[PDB]
RNA sequence: UUCGCCAGAGUACUACUCGCAACUGCCUAAAACUCAAAGGACUUGGCGGUGCUUCACAUCCACCUAGAGGAGCCUGUUCUAUAAUCGAUAAACCCCGAUAGACCUUACCAACCCUUGCCAAUUCAGCCUAUAUACCGCCAUCUUCAGCAAACCCUAAAAAGGAACAAUAGUAAGCACAAUCAUAGCACAUAAAAACGUUAGGUCAAGGUGUAGCUUAUGGGUUGGAAAGAAAUGGGCUACA
């Protein structure tokens, strides 16, 4: 609360600068965004102009964050990423000439496709309706709906795993099957996804 | 109006005529009670609720050096003149009415607050106007422009021969002794 | 409902002083301390043995005058030497006022064993800030 | 022990309890007294118990040209003064425990009838002096207020007058008494009626006034016969100037309404000059006392007609009941002819 | 009270005279700021409103603007719309709507003539023009004004500027508009300097979270950071810590063009690493043209960190966490 | 111009009569006894599990995080138990008076001693005796709600209300809010402030106190003790990895 309303949020990108000349529609914006004289945020701590660094990989890290303790989760990232890495390699080197074109060896790439594996389409809503809660069936939004397969994951893997299982190592199990959509965590949405197929006709409860 | 049958020619096909007999006749004693008070040295105020004149209200009373109020009339302006106007006032003497009506066409304040006040008021009274508390009305037509400004070049010769003939009655007053 | 240093508002008609017409949470951006002195300073000493006798001052000069002062005094004490700024009405006849003022510089000064200056401001009436 | 002590207003205010918080809504009024003595009254500041004199403030500076030291007195004189301070305290209490009396206007604990004096004078200077007013109605009327609950506002319902003809009533209200008191008085004078009294003793004529609810029946009476009227009538035409008048009223008693129909009839008269300027004819007087003879006591200014007005063999007049049976002396009552006293 | 004006104006002369002989000064040249610092050291009130400190000023300064007597001994008012309550807006209301219906008068012949000779100056943009507030026009008309009234005044004014304006009536207008200061937020950028044969030098200050950091910048050496006496990977050992530094390079290609050594005192780990982005951010303004600076400052580098600790409440645990509040 | 009714309310579209294809019925229709009221309309608050618009920004849901209620300990209450304080005890009490109990503190109790007994004096001192439902001084609450309110004015009477901006009776000092000030540069934020009143809210035990009560005692000194938990509960610390 210490900005105030005529702060504006920062803009990181570097390629948004470096070609000002190319466009006319995105020129016509900036040298009023300056002109306006509009106070503009400090860039956060978390969020630099690396290249090497992912949005959806800076929520999930912020997300597994337990008190304040930040270093303690960026090094789970680092071990869970690495630990990926490491277990695809291995699988690499044991197949034939044929496999090596299909198993992919970039922890990026597996971790996005896990999440969109594990984003869910549809969620329920508990509505009082005659004393009553239905679960309605709702469309989720994009947020939502990545929100819930991040956090399914982090509760599975915080949970349902042995006192001697590493956090870095479970999740580097649970990454790989739900790139194939074979993890628990594909389980629970194909229940959320059944119970509100189940509960698909009691959607007209919902007035929006 | 109710009150103004005794003051109407007749009905034009629903358009109703005023009689400009009794306007004339109305007029002479309207004349020349405003004409007196200016002549014995009397507050003259025009009250005039019509956004459509106002201007010319105001350029006429400017001219005759009289007093003007065309805006909205405040609620004790002239009862509550102690706190309204100043600590000691002068109530206005003489209230003329160019049109009766506000824009809610309801009796104006003023018609009401001179007859509280013990203040004479001669005014221009349409069809539809209560002439009950006017002191000196005349039955005439208030929005029409010629009208109008009959009515306000009537009331401003009126104001100014008389305090041009009050100024040659001191200049005799000087020669008497 | 805060109640500490406040006179509350009447009608309309009562005559209240600068001092009580602002509130304690005023003090130092609008008024200023009745009393000055270095014992409630940071590394000085000494605070508690004169806020006593700030406070005996205080009540002895409101017996001393009675019904004549018009405001709280002003208690400055600069090395050594304690002046008593007081408001006073001009109730008592001067021959009355120098006796008292004339009593009390030796008899404070005979009682806190320091040198006692006492100043009086002599006003026609109670003088009145906010409404009356 | 002497840090322990606090100023006299301090002691005070908690010694009345002004703002209890148990006065605010109602609660209290069971002892209904509440009195602070001023202790420093006549507290000389020199004197004290031991009865020093001292130049300063006892006794004065200088005497016989020379300077005067400290003294004191004697144990005698010590006492003589010691009574003088105590008597003047019985003196005090004396002019304390003594009640100011009050003229009754109706009964002894009525507000009605009584005398509050000439209103103040207006702001350009004009002063009402030969004015007199007198309270007709008080009454606590009380509001529901969110916060509050009841909210008691005294309404007074006033009328001044002063003996001239001309009177006016009007209502004051307001938190405290004296304030709607002030208000009434002050408001009073702006509604100011003119009543045209026949003689300047009694009304022109009879009149038959139906208010809201209220019913009043006046008659012209002799000049021997002075203010048989209603309680608060009487008061109102006192003030007004009428010595001489009956009069009656039925239906409702509300005192505002009784005050505003009483002025409507006055104000609502006929003289005989108007009278005689309406019909074009003489008003002629025939007095009992005076057997026949014509006493005319308004002429028909302007153009007197001759023709003569239709002589109604029966009149076609609204009659009363009432006045019927006082007419055919059938008024059994007992209350009709007692004995009252003098206006 | 206009003879207790009149006498409060001999008051403050005489006092001025006296005040320029206590301290000396020459009464002729002795002016308003003087009087103001003789006030501030004469009578050295420490109070924290400004308005509570001894002041003494020209009496129409201190007493506000006055009513003018309204009548004359005769007892007639003296302006003719004195019965309007508000005489000095209706007034000024009236000669507006003169103004207009001459405009009119005049342009409908102009146009009859077929003459347009008139001009849009209704457009101050470039001179940054704006309406009187309603305080602006309370000091000006004396008596008390409305919201209302107010809003209807300017919008005969925009209507009265809508219109082709000749030459008075313009200069009417022209006195019921106010200047705006340049609301440009450009910064000042510190000049490169030279210091002990040392080329491209320059310095900059950084403050987070109470860690003050000074960072002296290098553009002739090559790409290290040496943070108070040892390297910058020895005292920034989070990866974190040092994806801050590189955060300023990297935004302008600076990486291995520039040496710098950094001092950075108080506040924890990421507080120095955040102070002294801040500070590089503010120090590489010099070696990088003007169009770059703006993009720099558009991303976060050139504005300060004003999240600070809030400090605890009473009755609370974390100046926001209340106690555990039982219902019942 | 007429006809039929109306004499406080409850008793009472009742009992007893007459008449009636009605036999748990209809029409007419009292009295004993009880009260000083019973009634009609209206003004303003308050309320509404009435209805319609704009909302909730840590706030109701939709939703996010960390906890309580489960264990141990500390501590505060309600209960039993003792010769053994008191007050708070719905939001607005429960690590609260108390930023603090071995004697002192301590006002509680049991044993013992002194009674013009702190002060210059006082048919005087002294009382933590009762009344917070007499108070002042200090606060909680609605409450980051905006209203309170002196002097006036108006209403075909007035309990009370007072607004239409292309304005229809409203001016209004002042207290609030706002503004300002502090967190040493602005902005934001925080802090602070929050009037009149509601809860007869808390405090005679910070201190003084009106009233009613003690004076070889309900006053003043010495010593020793003020446990213990069958049991219930509130708030925190430690963890359950
Ligand atoms: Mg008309
Ligand atoms: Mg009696
Ligand atoms: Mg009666
Ligand atoms: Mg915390
Ligand atoms: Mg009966
Ligand atoms: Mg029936
Ligand atoms: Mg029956
Ligand atoms: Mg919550
Ligand atoms: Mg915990
Ligand atoms: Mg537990
Ligand atoms: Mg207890
Ligand atoms: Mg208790
Ligand atoms: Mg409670
Ligand atoms: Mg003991
Ligand atoms: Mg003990
Ligand atoms: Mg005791
Ligand atoms: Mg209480
Ligand atoms: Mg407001
Ligand atoms: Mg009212
Ligand atoms: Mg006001
Ligand atoms: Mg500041
Ligand atoms: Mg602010
Ligand atoms: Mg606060
Ligand atoms: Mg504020
Ligand atoms: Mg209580
Ligand atoms: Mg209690
Ligand atoms: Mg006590
Ligand atoms: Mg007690
Ligand atoms: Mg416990
Ligand atoms: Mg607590």
């Amino acid at each position: 609360s210490r900005y105030g309303p005529e702060y504006k949020d920062p803009q990181i990108d570097k390629e948004y600068y470096r070609k000002p000349l190319a466009e006319q529609t995105e020129e016509e914006k900036y040298e009023r965004d300056f002109k306006k004289t509009q106070l503009i945020k400090a860039a956060p701590a978390t969020k630099t102009s690396s290249v090497f660094e992912d949005p959806v990989i800076s929520k999930f890290t912020n997300m597994m964050m337990k008190g304040g303790n930040k270093v303690l989760a960026r090094s789970l990232m680092t071990q869970t990423l690495e630990a990926v890495k490491r277990k695809q390699f291995a699988k690499y080197h044991a197949a034939s000439a044929e496999e090596q074109a299909t198993i992919e060896r970039n922890p990026y790439t597996i971790f996005h496709q896990a999440l969109k594996n594990c984003e869910p389409v549809i969620g329920l809503v508990p509505i009082l309706k005659g004393g009553h809660f239905y679960q309605v069936p709702v469309p989720l939004a994009d947020r939502r709906r990545r929100f819930l397969a991040m956090k399914w994951m982090i509760a599975e893997c915080r949970e349902k795993k042995h006192r001697r299982v590493l956090m870095p190592e479970k999740l580097s199990q649970e990454l790989l099957e739900a790139f194939h959509n074979q993890g628990p965590v594909i389980k629970r949405k194909h229940d959320m996804h059944k119970m509100a197929e189940a509960n698909r006709a009691l959607a007209h409860y919902r007035w929006w | 109006h109710r009150f103004m049958e005794p003051y109407l020619f007749g009905s034009r096909l629903g358009q109703d005529i005023i009689d400009l007999e009794q306007t004339a006749a109305h007029l002479q004693l309207a004349l020349n009670f405003t004409a007196h008070v200016a002549y014995r040295e009397g507050i003259i105020l025009f009250v005039s609720r019509h956004r459509q004149f106002a201007h010319l209200i105001e350029t006429t009373a400017r001219d005759c050096g009289e007093y003007a109020h065309t805006r909205y009339f405040k609620g004790g302006l002239l009862t509550n003149a102690p706190l309204l106007l100043g600590p000691g006032v002068r109530l206005p003497d003489l209230i003329i009415f160019l049109h009766t009506l506000n824009n809610v066409f309801e009796p104006h304040v003023a018609v009401r607050d001179a007859a509280k006040m013990n203040i004479p008021t001669v005014g221009i009274v349409d069809t539809n106007c209560n002439p009950a508390l006017i002191t000196y009305p005349v039955p005439g037509n208030d929005d029409s422009p010629p009208a109008v400004r009959l009515f306000c070049r009537l009331f401003q010769v009126a104001i100014s021969r008389a305090k041009e003939k009050r100024r040659q009655v001191e200049a005799l007053y000087r020669l008497q002794g | 409902k805060n109640r500490a240093a406040r006179v509350r508002v009447s009608k309309g008609d009562k005559p209240v002083t600068y001092e009580e017409a602002h509130a304690p949470h005023y003090i130092a951006h609008r008024k200023g301390w009745l009393s000055l002195h270095t014992g409630n300073l940071d590394g000085e000493d000494h605070a508690a043995e004169r806020t006593v006798e700030d406070v005996f001052l205080r009540k002895f000069m409101l017996g001393t005058f009675p019904g004549c002062l018009a405001d709280q005094l002003v208690l400055k004490r600069r090395a050594n030497q304690l002046e008593i700024c007081a408001l006073v009405l001009r109730q008592l006849p001067p021959h009355k006022f120098y006796f008292l003022v004339g009593y009390s510089e030796t008899l404070l000064s005979h009682f806190y064993k320091c040198p006692v200056h006492l100043h009086l401001q002599t006003v026609p009436s109670k003088v009145v800030y906010k409404y009356i | 022990s002497f840090f322990t002590k606090l100023t006299a207003d301090e002691l005070w205010k908690g010694a009345l309890a002004e703002s209890g918080a148990g006065a605010r809504k109602g609660r209290g009024k069971r002892t209904k007294k509440k009195r602070r003595k001023d202790l420093n009254r006549g507290q000389i500041i020199g004197e004290g118990r031991h009865g020093f004199l001292w130049p300063g403030l006892n006794i004065p500076l200088m005497r016989n040209g020379a300077v005067q030291t400290i003294a004191q007195r004697s144990k005698e004189d010590q006492e003589k003064v010691e009574a003088d301070m105590v008597q003047q305290r019985e003196e005090w209490d004396r002019r304390r425990k003594m009640k100011v009396k009050r003229e009754r206007g109706w009964s002894g604990n009525t507000w009605g009838g009584v005398s509050l004096g000439p209103p103040d004078p207006g702001p350009n200077g004009e002063t009402y002096d030969d004015f007199d007013t007198r309270i007709l109605e008080v009454r606590n009327v009380f509001n529901m207020t969110a916060k509050e609950g009841r909210k008691r506002s005294v309404r007074v319902l006033v009328a001044v007058g002063n003996g001239k003809g001309a009177a006016g009533f009007a209502i004051g209200k307001a938190t405290e008494r004296a304030d709607a008191f002030r208000k009434a008085k002050n408001r009073a004078v702006h509604y100011l009626h003119y009543i045209e009294r026949y003689e300047d003793h009694t009304i022109y004529h009879d009149i038959s006034l139906k208010f809201k609810r209220t019913h009043i029946k006046m008659k012209k009476q002799p000049r021997g016969y002075g203010l048989h009227c209603h309680r608060a009538i009487m008061t109102i035409c006192r003030l007004i100037g009428i010595k001489d008048l009956y009069a009656k009223v039925s239906g409702s008693v509300n005192m505002l309404n009784l005050t505003r129909g009483l002025f409507l009839g006055l104000s609502r008269q006929e003289t005989h000059q108007q009278l005689a300027d309406k019909k074009s004819l003489h008003v002629v007087e025939f007095r009992e006392e005076c057997g026949p003879l014509p006493i005319v006591v308004a002429s028909p200014q302007g153009a007197l007609r001759k023709d003569p007005e239709p002589e109604d063999e029966v009149p076609d007049i609204t009659l009363d009941w009432e006045d019927v049976k006082a007419a055919q002396g059938m008024k059994r009552s007992v209350w009709s002819g007692l004995k009252r006293a003098a206006t | 009270t206009v003879d207790f004006i009149k006498k409060q104006i001999e008051e403050f002369n005489i006092g001025k005279r006296h005040l320029a002989n206590m301290m000396g000064e020459d009464p002729e040249t002795f002016t308003q700021e003087d009087i103001d610092r003789a006030i501030a050291y004469l009578f050295p009130s420490g109070l924290f409103e400004k308005r509570a400190r001894p002041i003494m000023k020209h009496p129409e300064e201190i007493f506000p603007k006055q009513r003018a007597i309204q009548w004359g001994e005769d007892g007639r008012p003296f302006h003719f719309l004195f019965y309007t309550g508000k005489q000095s807006y209706y007034s000024l209301m009236h000669d507006t709507y003169g103004k207009l219906l001459d405009v009119e008068k005049h342009h409908n012949q102009l146009r009859a003539k077929d003459l347009l000779a008139e001009k849009t100056k209704i457009l101050k943009d470039p001179i940054g023009s704006r309406w009187l507030i309603k305080e602006e026009l309370e000091e000006m008309l004396v008596e008390k004004l409305s919201d209302q009234d107010y809003a209807q005044f300017i919008r005969l004014l925009e209507r009265l500027s809508a219109l082709p304006c000749g030459a008075t009536e313009e200069d009417f207008v022209n006195r019921f508009r106010r200047s705006i200061p340049i609301q440009s937020k450009k910064q000042l950028i510190e000049p490169l300097q030279y210091d002990e044969q040392g080329m491209a030098f320059s310095r900059g200050e950084g403050k987070r979270k109470t860690a003050k950091a000074e960072v002296v910048v290098y553009g002739q050496g090559s790409g290290r950071i040496d943070v108070n006496g040892v390297d910058y990977l020895l005292y920034f050992p989070v990866t974190q810590d040092r994806e801050q530094l590189m955060f300023p390079l990297h935004f302008l290609d600076r990486l291995g063009k520039h040496d710098m050594t950094c001092a950075v005192s108080g506040g924890g780990r990421s507080a120095q690493a955040g102070a002294v982005r801040l500070a590089m951010a503010r120090a590489l303004c010099s070696f990088v043209t003007e169009d770059e600076v703006e993009w720099m400052r558009q991303a976060g580098l050139l504005t300060a960190d004003p999240r600070v600790r809030e400090r605890k409440k009473p009755g609370q645990e974390g100046a926001r966490r209340k106690f555990t509040w039982k219902k019942r």
